[PDB]
């Protein structure tokens, strides 16, 4: 079975900035067709993969020039002469040389922008999950770079632990930036007994923490 | 215009089988094999198997013969994978790809295959209702077993600036999610903005409005 590894990347990559992912097998991929069946395949979060580069250095229909793809025998190489915001994603290599069909373990590509501060939104349990005897407070930390950022619950201003449960998505397409939501949960009891409810971030792109709040049933 | 659509998510006990679908479309379907391959969770890829439409023969790897079964419908051009036995280790995301010249040029959104004893359970839907600015709102997704759920917004009008987050496992076990829009705060009370909620494996299908919560006294 022909055993493809890749080798990982050690930091994002700056947009604009080449990148070069490389792939080896552990024997050669030449065929005895004379072909050399080495492709690169990247996917992008939630999608299934799509084909870039085929036999080593065809770019496939519509794939941009950009990318280009070069090696042979046993080691191959995917080359972005300026990566793009699109570009984000898991790079993968595949041999058709032999049966199976193999993969590499896959390189991931992060991209390095400028810090971009969040815009932040704090929503009130619906009255429609009131009625069900529990209440999420749910605190959105939209468009941000780069991805460590901090959270912190405060009900009557005592400071939250153990209650609530985030969740970050994959860097953006486009933006290249990251979304982070934080869910806050509490029995409609234990709701109903305090007033204001924040919502305080901590990030590099905030001059000092921004807290959003609201007032329990205030317009 | 060649395409590949692959049947919704399933989820099944240990020991039972499934049986996955990718209907064809937009080429010669008999001048080019169709091969599967999977997808754990956070895992790389592992090919399974191929089959040529023009035949019908198949070519599996050794873990999976006798277990995996390929087979082609010409009539509703489409492939089907099998496979028996399940176990919590088959929990992936299934794919099939076209293969053009040993190459796989085109593939399927995947399937995810779900092996679990525990109970599926729909999920409840409730709004994140929006507070010359931006504003934000969204869909709460609570309590669904197991993954996948999908929401869409205005049917799938709306697109950009949707953030529909990766799902929580609560304590409880059960998942939960939210899906998010930015907006111009101009178009609150003018355009309706309606969150399309589906969960296969309880067959939860839910379009939620999601307005201004009402100041009025």
């Amino acid at each position: 079975d022909i055993v493809m590894t890749q080798t990982p990347l050690s930091s994002p990559v700056t947009l604009g900035q080449p990148a070069s992912i490389s792939c080896r097998s552990s024997q050669s991929l030449l065929h005895s067709d004379g072909n050399t069946y080495l492709s690169w395949l990247q996917q992008r979060p939630g999608q299934p993969p799509r084909l870039l580069i085929y036999k080593v250095s065809n770019r496939f229909s519509e794939v941009p020039d950009r990318f280009s793809g070069s090696g042979a025998g046993t080691d191959f190489t995917l080359k972005i002469s300026r990566v793009e915001a699109e570009d984000v994603g898991i790079y993968y290599c595949m041999q058709g040389t032999q049966f199976p069909r193999t993969f590499g373990q896959g390189t991931k590509l992060e991209i390095e922008r400028t810090v971009a501060a969040p815009s932040v939104f704090i929503f009130p349990p619906s009255d429609e999950q009131l009625k069900s005897g529990t209440a999420s407070v749910v605190c959105l930390l939209n468009n941000f770079y780069p991805r460590e950022a901090k959270v912190q619950w405060k009900v009557d201003n005592a400071l939250q632990s153990g209650n609530s449960q985030e969740s970050v998505t994959e860097q953006d397409s486009k933006d290249s930036t990251y979304s982070l939501s934080s869910t806050l949960t509490l029995s409609k009891a234990d709701y109903e007994k305090h007033k204001v409810y924040a919502c305080e971030v901590t990030h590099q792109g905030l001059s000092s923490p921004v807290t959003k709040s609201f007032n329990r049933g205030e317009c | 215009q060649v395409q590949l659509v692959q049947s919704g998510a399933e989820v099944e006990k240990p020991g039972a089988s499934v049986k996955v679908s990718c209907k064809a479309s937009g080429y010669i379907f008999t001048k080019y094999w169709v091969h599967w391959v999977r997808q754990a969770p956070g895992q790389g890829l592992e090919w399974m198997g191929m089959i040529d439409p023009e035949d019908s023969s198949t070519r599996y790897a050794q873990k999976f013969q006798g277990r995996v079964t390929l087979t082609w419908d010409t009539c509703s051009t489409t492939v089907y994978m099998e496979m028996s036995s399940l176990r919590s280790e088959d929990t992936a995301i299934y794919y099939c790809a076209r293969a053009d010249r040993q190459d796989f040029d085109h593939w399927g959104q995947g399937t995810l295959v779900t092996v679990s004893s525990a109970s599926t359970k729909g999920p409840s839907v409730f709004p994140l209702a929006p507070s010359g600015g931006t504003a934000a709102l969204g869909c709460l997704v609570k309590d669904y077993f197991p993954e996948p759920v999908t929401v869409s917004w205005n049917s799938g009008a709306l697109t950009s600036g949707v953030h529909t987050f990766p799902a929580v496992l609560q304590s409880s076990g059960l998942y939960s999610l939210s899906s998010v829009v930015t907006v111009p705060s101009s178009s609150l009370g003018t355009q309706t903005y309606i969150c399309n909620v589906n969960h296969k494996p309880s067959n939860t299908k839910v379009d939620k409005k999601v307005e201004p919560k009402s100041c009025d006294k």
